RNA sequence: AACUCUAAGCGGUGGAUCACUCGGCUCAUGGGUCGAUGAAGAACGCAGCAAACUGUGCGUCAUCGUGUGAACUGCAGGACACAUGAACAUCGACAUUUUGAACGCAUAUCGCAGUCCAUGCUG
RNA sequence: UGCUUGGACUACAUAUGGUUGAGGGUUGUA
RNA sequence: ACUUGAUCUCGGUGUUCAGUACACACAGGGACAGCAAAAGCUCGGCCUAUCGAUCCUUUUGGUUUAAAGAGUUUUUAACAA
RNA sequence: UUAGUGACGCGCAUGAAUGGAUUAACGAGAUUCCUACUGUCCCUAUCUACUAUCUAGCGAAACCACAGCCAAGGGAACGGG
RNA sequence: GUCUAAUUAAAACAAAGCAUUGUGAUGGCCCUAGCGGGUGUUGACACAAUGUGAUUUCUGCCCAGUGCUCUGAAUGUCAAA
RNA sequence: ACCUAUACAUUACCGCUAAAGUAGAUGAUUUAUAUUACUUGUGAUAUAAAUUUUGAAACUUUAGUGAGUAGGAAGGUACAAUGGUAUGCGUAGAAGUGUUUGGCGUAAGCCUGCAUGGAGCUGCCAUUGGUACAGAUCUUGGUGGAUAGUAGCAAAUAAUCGAAUGAGAGCCUUGGAGGACUGAAGUGGAGAAGGGUUUCGUGUGAACAGUGGUUGAUCACGAGUUAGUCGGUCCUAAGUUCA
RNA sequence: AAGAUCAAGGUUAUGAUAUAAAUGUCCCAGUGGGCCACUUUUGGUAAGCAGAACUGGCGCUGUGGGAUGAACCAAACGUAA
RNA sequence: AGCUGGUUCCUUCCGAAGUUUCCCUCAGGAUAGCUGGUGCAUUUUAAUAAAUAAUCUUAUCUGGUAAAGCGAA
RNA sequence: UUAUUAUAUGCACUUGUAUGAUUAACAAUGCGAAAGAUUCAGGAUACCUUCGGGACCCGUCUUGAAACACGGACCAAGGAGUCUAACAUAUGUGCAAGUUAUUGGGAUAUAAACCUAAUAGCGUAAUUAACUUGACUAAUAAUGGGAUUAGUUUUUUAGCUAUUUAUAGCUAAUUAACACAAUCCCGGGGCGUUCUAUAUAGUUAUGUAUAAUUAUGCCUCUAACUG
RNA sequence: UUUCUUAGUAGCGGCGAGCGAAAAGAAAACAGUUCAGCACUAAGUCACUUUGUCUAUAUGGCAAAUGUGAGAUGCAGUGUAUGGAGCGUCAAUAUUCUAGUAUGAGAAAUUAACGAUUUAAGUCCUUCUUAAAUGAGGCCAUUUACCCAUAGAGGGUGCCAGGCCCGUAUAACGUUAAUGAUUACUAGAUGAUGUUUCCAAAGAGUCGUGUUGCUUGAUAGUGCAGCACUAAGUGGGUGGUAAACUCCAUCUAAAACUAAAUAUAACCAUGAGACCGAUAGUAAACAAGUACCGUGAGGGAAAGUUGAAAAGAACUCUGAAUAGAGAGUUAAACAGUACGUGAAACUGCUUAGAGGUUAAGCCCGAUGAACCUGAAUAUCCGUUAUGGAAAAUUCAUCAUUAAAAUUGUAAUAUUUAAAUAAUAUUAUGAGAAUAGUGUGCAUUUUUUCCAUAUAAGGACAUUGUAAUCUAUUAGCAUAUACCAAA
C-alpha cells in the first residue's frame, strides 16, 4: 500500500508555500463550506455538473418498502444464458422432445424484458411478468410465455 | 464547489470520531465463539450442538422464496400429524415459537415429512432404564451401534441449477398470453368501478318501475 | 605592544547527540470482587537510626494461620528464636486509631452532654 | 452516696413483629 | 375598412458571453387562423429598454397517476403550461 | 486687553421645577482687577546635604538582521550600507 | 457631606427644602422557576415609587403628537374555548 | 581605428529534449596462411592468431536548446522503523561526536583518516511514517554584546576611637569610649488579627543578609510554651446549619 | 434541394513554414490587487493622478549600457577558452 | 478566521495571471482564459500531397475614424 | 580547327592525404630510484597574504524591498499540506459479463496464513412524478447506413533486390472485403411530449351456443394488443 | 440484543446548509414464560416467638406448642389468551417415575486454573581483551554438524549466552472448582395430542380524541408529557397521506419474571505492538497529583545514566577550609558525584597572520605562505630478430591407456493422443582434455627468465620545432573585368 515517500508533499519541502500559492495562500474554507452558497457563488458550478440541483420532482411515497417493486430484469438479449453451456449446444441439436422450458423465476429475475432477437429455436419462458414485446419475438420463434408462480 | 465534484452527503459532522468501533476483536471473538461451541457440545450431552430440527418451508418475499430462513416457527399444527405432543417435543428440541399460521398446506407436507425422517433418529435414552417408548433397542443404543452427533442444517434446496429446462411436452401455442396478461390486471383495477356500474344500473331500474 | 579581526589547538561554560530504560502509550484476552458487619478519601501517630515515599494503627514499617527455609543490610541494636523458623509471599484468624455516608449534638471548640456496666479514692 | 478514669450505647427515614395507646371514625355488651 | 397571430404546441438562434440562467428579440416545424382581390404578411408595439430563480401560493390543463392490506367517497400528493 | 465686567440682546441654536431668576454663608472649584510679595522674570549667581563621578565589594536590564562618518543622486518618490 | 483604589474630587453626585405618584393589605411596590418571601416586630403623620434641588422670588401658554388614565356610547375591531 | 554582455561564431564538456542502431554466441566478425573450386581474381573449408559473455526496464551514436516567481511534473539525497539479504560489521572498539585527513557528486549529501569513545551498529532490494528547519512578536533550554561593569546598591545626618577574636572584622561580634537618632501620639513596653518554631543556647561554613559577615530571624544540633481563678469553653447577636 | 450513383481532367491550381500537428482527460494548479513605456485617448490646470485602445516589458530578468536605477536601450543568462 | 504571520532536502525540465462572468460580491471564491502533467489518434503535418495549421501576398467583402466639408442634410 | 578537362592509368609497396571532434612525427628534461623516498607539475580546501573587480539583509505581504516597511541578539533541539470516511480522474494489479470471501463458519505454525456456506453491494435498462412499458432490426451486423481512419487479407500493374526462375519480400500506383478503435454525420429504436396513423380496421379471449373453468364453433358489444 | 444489509436511501429540510431509520434478505447467539380474574371449597397460604432435634459458623431446615400475628378490606392453586379450566371419548397410565439435597465414585479416574517444581546439555582448550567470552578459532565419529534438543522464546549473569542461573518444551505435586456414578433422605407428579361438550374469567382519567410543547426520518404528529374531553368487548390497536363508509389481515395494550450473543478509557488478573524514548512519552520513568502558586474552585512542573566492582581518591603537602598539588584506585578519571557519551552558542589562553579606505563578514580570477595531491615505459618504418640460462610433460608434434563432460543423431518413457519440440533415462559416432605412459619425457619441442640491437632508451608530467586541422585575426605579393568622367 502506502508511502508518503511517493507523496509530492515530501518533495515540496521547501518550496516555501508548498504548492499553495504565495499570493492567495490556501486558507481553511475560502469558498464557504460544502455546497454553500449553491444559490449564489456556486450557481455556475451546480447548473453545470449537477443540473437538476435544488427543487422538486414531488410525488412523496411514504413508506416505499422496496420489496413490492423490486422486480429485477433479464433482457431477451441474453435469456439463453440461463441455460447451462453444454446443454445450450445440446438443444441446438436439431432434436425435439420440446420446446425449451426455461424457469426464469428461480434464476431470480421477476420480469422478462423485451430487448429483441433470439434464434428461431422456440423458447417457452416461465416468468412472472411479461414484456409483451419479449413475448412477441418469442411467439415469432414459435415458443410461448407460460405465466408462472 | 469543485467542478468534477461528488456532492458530499457524508454525515461525520457530529463528533463521530468518539464512537468508532475499530473491530480489532473479530477473530478473538471467532476463536472464543468456536471455543464456546466445544464447551457446549460436551456439556449438553452427546447432545448435537445446534439444531432445533430447522422447520423450512416458505419465506414471505415473492422474489425471496428460495431465500430459506430457518424454521423457528414451532408448528403446533404440524406437531399433530407427528403425534406430537408439544411438551414431549420440548425435551427433544421443538423451538417454542407458538405464534404461527402455516396455511399453505403444501408447507404442512414438507415439514411433517421432515420431523418423521428425523424422530426415528432420535435415540430414545431413558434415565434408568425402564423407559416406555424409546421405541429403539438396547442393541440400538447411542453408544453401542450408532455413534451419530453432527452439524449445520442443509438449506434443502435441493440444487438450483434449476434446470427445469427439461423436455416437457409444450402444447400451448394457440394460447395468446399477451392479451390476457394485460386484461387480467385491468380486470383487477376496474373491479370497484365495474361494481358501481352494476349498482347504478340497478338504481335506475328501481326508479323506472317506481 | 595591548586590543580587535580571522582561523586552528587546548581548557571552560552548556547539556545537544548517541546508545540504553524496573516507565509511558494503544490494542486484545480472562474475571466481577466497596459500604451502616462503618466505604473510598482525609487527618493524626508509628521504623534501633526516618523526614518523606511506601507500609501500618495505639498489638502502629505489623500480629495469627499457612507456604518456603535463612535473611535484613546504609550503619547497626538485632542477627540467635536457621529443627518448628528468619524474611517475603500467602494472608482464610485477629487487630484495624481520629474521621469520613458518619449516626447523641456540634465542629475559626478534638467542644459538651445523657445513659448502662465497671474501677480507684473517701465513706 | 461524693470525687475520678475505662468500655459499651443515644442520628434519620422505614417494614415487619412487640406491647402500650388514641379518636363524639365506628360497632357491640351492659 | 375588417379584425384579434398580443394565439397553441415544440425545438433552434441572437444578446449577456459559461454566447449560460433570465427577460426580450430573430428565423422555423407542427396547429389554427386573421386579413386583403390575391400575391403575400402576421408568435405584439418600424428597429433599438419596458422586468425576475428554487422551495411556496395559486390557477388552468389530461381527467391521468399515487395515497403501499382492498375498495368507494370527501380530502390530499402530484405531472404539463 | 481676540481677556473680563456692566450694557444693548430678531437671542444661528436663552428661558420658566425639561426649573427660570436672585443670593447671605460655604468651596484643596472656573474667571477677572489692584495691592503686598517674591529669583516667576529682566539676568543670572552662589551655598548646604545626598548623588551623579572614582575607587574596595556587589551587580542587572531595555535593546540588538548586520550594525553604525558625511553630501547629493537614484530608489518604496527622506540612506550607516 | 460623596466619587472615577492606580491620570478627572468639580460646576458632577448626594443633600435638606419643593412638588408629583400608587396603596386600606385577598393591596401597593417588590424577590423567587416555584414553595415561600422583602417593605413589615410597617398601618396612610405608613410604606413604596419618582422628579427638581437650600433661603428668597417666580412657576405662564400648549394634551395636537408620544406616554399615562376612566363609574366612560363600549353589538367598533376582536382570539381560543 | 579602438574598447566591449552570460548576445553573437567555433570548440570541449553538463543536462534535457530529439533522432538511429544495438538484442543469430551450439553463433557472428576480423586478420594471416595452407589446401580445394573458379578466373585474371573470389569464395568455401582446414589450421593458427585476435575480438565479442551488452542493468539490451541501458549503452553506443547523434543534433537542437537551457532566464525564471507562482505552480506542475520528473529523478535523487538524508532521517527513524520493517520484511528479506550481504553464511554484513562489532567491545582486537559499536554508535555517537571534534576534526586544514584524502577523495567523490552540479547538489541534496557520501566515505575515509586522526582524536575522543565505550556497546552495540549498517549497506542493498522491497515495505511505512510523528521523516530533514533559520525564521512562525514560534516553543523550551542555554549563551553573548550592553557590562567585571555602565544602571545602581543614594531618603530617615552616621559614623567614629578602639579592646577582644579570627582565615578575613568600619557596620555585622562585642565591652569601654564617643557622635547622634527615635524623642514616650516611639524605631519603646504589651497583645489581638496574622505568623509557625520564627523564641533560646550551642556549633558556625558554603549558600542567604542586592556589601562584607567569625554573627543572624541563615545553616547544623538540642531545649523550651505547665493555670479550677486569663482567654477558648458557655451564652446569645447580626446571622447560620437543618429535621 | 440534399443524400447521392457514373464518367472526364498535364502540373493541384498565392508565398514562406510546420519548432510535427490535431484531439481528450485532469475539471488541474497558480491568478481574479497589477505596474511601466512607444503610439492612440478620456476626465482633470496638472500629478511619480484616476481611467481605455493596441502592442512590448516589469510582475517572473540578471548581464552589458543610461555615472546611478524594477520597468528605458542593447539583450533573454548551462560551464569555460 | 475569506485575515496576518510561518511551513521543514536538492536537482532537472517546462512555466503563469492580476483578465471574463456571477456572487451582501468588491481583502474571497466559483467560472471561463492563460499553466503544467497525463497521454491518445495520425504522421506524405512518421519512424529504415491532390491532408492541414496559420502568417505574407493575392482576390473578394465590410467600416464613418484621421483628413475633408459647411457657397452638402 | 584549336584549347581545356574527365574516362580508357592495373598491381605491389608506402612513417604519403582524408577517414567526417585526424596533435603528432622528432627530441629534450624531471622520474617510477624495494621498504625508504628525491624531484617536477598542479590547486581560492580551512585559513593566512598580496592585487583588481563584484558582493547593500534574509524571511515576507507587496506593483516594486537594501530600505527611514514588518519578525528575527545568538545557538541547539521539538516544530507545520496529515489521518480517516466517502468521493472524481489518471494508472497498475487480479478476475471479467461478472466481481467483492474475512457478517459469519471451517481451520491455525496464530490478533496472520489457508479454506469458505449464504446473502448483500455494484454492474448486467432506462426513463417518465408515478402508474407504466420495454431499445426494434438478424444466430451475426460492436448501433445501421454514410464520410473521413489504422492494420490485415486481397485483385491487378510497375520498379528494386535476392533467386534455383519455381519464387518471395519491400516501395509506389491500384480493386474489393472486414475497416472495429478514433472521428463525424443522418437515422432507427426504450421512455416522455406534441401533431396524430393507435380516424378505424384486424386479431384473441370474454359473452353466447355445444361437449366435458376448459376445448370447439360463432360474434368480435365488451376487455386486451398492434399500425 | 448486536453485527452485515437496506442506506447516505424511503423520507425530512430558510427542500438552503444539512439530516435519515426500519421491515424482508444474511449472520452471531438463542429459551422460555406467570399472575390476577373461573367452584380448592373444610386458608389448601405466610412472617415471628419459644422450646425438641439437626448443624452451619444459617435471617437455615426438620418437629412440637396446632402460642401470637398477617390474611376472606383477601391469600392458595389449576391457569394466562402465545389461550386455559372442567365432562366424556382417545391416549399413555405398573412393586414406579421425576426432581432437590446429601453422596467423590474410578483402591487420588480425568480436565482446567493457581502456587509452583521440572529440566536435555560445556562454563573443555586456545587466542584477544578484560572487569567479564557472552568474542574469534578448535572440539573424533553420526557422509567432515562440541554437547543437548518436545526446549536455538525471554530475561538475569561482568559483553553478541540454547548449553552459567531462572526459565522455555514438557510434565511431576498439592489445593480448589468441573466431571457427583451408585447409594441414602427428602419433596412432588402420573403425561402430552385429537375429537365432542360445558365454561372461556383478560391491566382505565387510560385507550382514543382536540390542543400544546418537546422530540423524531415520521411527513394531514414519531414517541413523550401537560390540559380538556373520555371508552369499550361480533371491543381495542396496528396496517407511516387526514376523513366517513364498507371490509380484510394481523396481533391482544394500558401488568410481571427471564440466560446467551451485545458494552468496557475505570477496577482486578493478563498478553502484544513496523508504539515513544527523557523539550519525547501520561500531569508524573524520580519523596508525582509531588514540590510550588492561588482566598478558592483550580492551576501543577522542571528533573533519567559513575563503574564490572565504590575500588567514592587512604596518605603527604598548601590553604581557616571548600579547593589546589603530589599520590593512591581504576581497562579508562580523556568516568572524581552538572560525574555515561559530550555539542552549538560563548569565553580565556596559546599558535599563525593583519589591521585607516565598505564597521566586519563575501565570491571569482590571478598570486605567495602553510597544507595537500597527481606522477608512466619500452621503441626507427618495429620491439621482433638472435644467443644463453632455468623448468615443464594430459597437452609439448602426436600416439596409446583410464576418466568424465560437449557437439550431432537415434530409441524408450513422459510431456501434448500424434507431430514438431522439450525434458528424464539409455545408447552410438565425431572431438577435446584432466590424470598416467611414450619419440624426449629440456634428442628436441614448448613453457618460463635474462642479455644485446634499429632513430632512440622516449611517450606520467612539463617543455622545443615543424607539419596539419577547426574557429579567427592581421598583413604581404601577383594579375584582371566593367562603368562614369578623361
Amino acid at each position: 500500500m502506502s508511502n508518503i515517500k511517493r507523496k509530492k508533499t515530501r518533495k515540496l519541502r521547501g518550496h516555501v508555500s508548498h504548492g499553495h500559492g504565495r499570493i492567495g495562500k490556501h486558507r481553511k474554507h475560502p469558498g464557504g463550506r460544502g455546497n454553500a452558497g449553491g444559490m449564489h457563488h456556486h450557481r455556475i458550478n451546480f447548473d453545470k455538473y449537477h443540473p437538476g440541483y435544488f427543487g422538486k420532482v414531488g410525488m412523496r411515497n411514504f413508506h416505499l418498502r422496496r420489496q413490492h417493486k423490486f422486480r429485477p430484469e433479464i433482457n431477451l438479449d441474453k435469456l439463453w444464458s440461463l441455460v447451462g453451456a453444454e446443454k445450450f449446444a445440446e438443444l441446438e441439436k436439431e432434436k425435439s422432445t420440446k420446446a425449451p422450458v426455461i424457469d426464469l423465476v428461480k434464476f431470480g429475475y421477476y420480469k422478462l424484458l423485451g430487448r429483441g432477437h433470439l434464434p428461431a429455436r422456440p423458447v417457452i419462458v416461465k416468468a412472472k411478468y411479461f414484456s409483451k414485446k419479449a413475448e412477441d419475438k418469442i411467439k415469432k420463434a414459435g415458443g410461448v410465455c407460460l405465466l408462472s408462480a | 464547489g469543485k467542478g468534477n465534484n461528488m456532492i458530499p452527503n457524508q454525515h461525520y459532522h457530529k463528533w463521530w470520531q468518539r464512537h468508532v468501533k475499530t473491530w480489532f476483536n473479530q477473530p478473538a471473538r471467532k476463536v472464543r465463539r468456536h471455543a464456546n461451541r466445544v464447551k457446549k457440545a460436551k456439556a449438553v450431552f452427546p447432545r448435537p450442538a445446534s439444531g432445533a430440527l430447522r422447520p423450512v418451508v416458505r419465506c414471505p418475499t415473492i422474489r425471496y422464496h428460495t431465500k430459506l430462513r430457518a424454521g423457528r416457527g414451532f408448528t403446533l399444527e404440524e406437531l399433530k400429524g407427528a403425534g406430537i405432543g408439544a411438551n414431549f417435543a420440548k425435551t427433544i428440541g421443538i423451538a417454542v415459537d407458538r405464534r404461527r399460521k402455516n396455511k399453505s398446506l403444501e408447507s404442512r407436507q414438507r415439514n411433517i415429512q421432515r420431523l418423521k425422517e428425523y424422530r426415528s433418529k432420535l435415540i430414545l435414552f431413558p434415565i434408568n432404564e425402564k423407559k416406555i417408548r424409546a421405541g429403539e433397542s438396547s442393541l440400538e443404543e447411542c453408544k453401542l451401534a450408532t455413534q451419530l452427533k453432527g452439524p449445520v442444517l442443509p438449506i434443502k434446496n435441493e440444487q438450483p441449477a434449476v434446470v427445469e429446462f427439461r423436455e416437457v411436452t409444450k402444447d400451448e401455442k394457440k394460447f395468446k398470453a399477451f392479451a390476457t396478461l394485460r386484461k387480467a390486471r385491468t380486470d383487477a383495477r376496474l373491479v370497484g368501478i365495474r361494481a358501481k356500474r352494476a349498482k347504478e344500473a340497478a338504481e335506475s331500474e328501481d326508479a323506472a318501475k317506481g
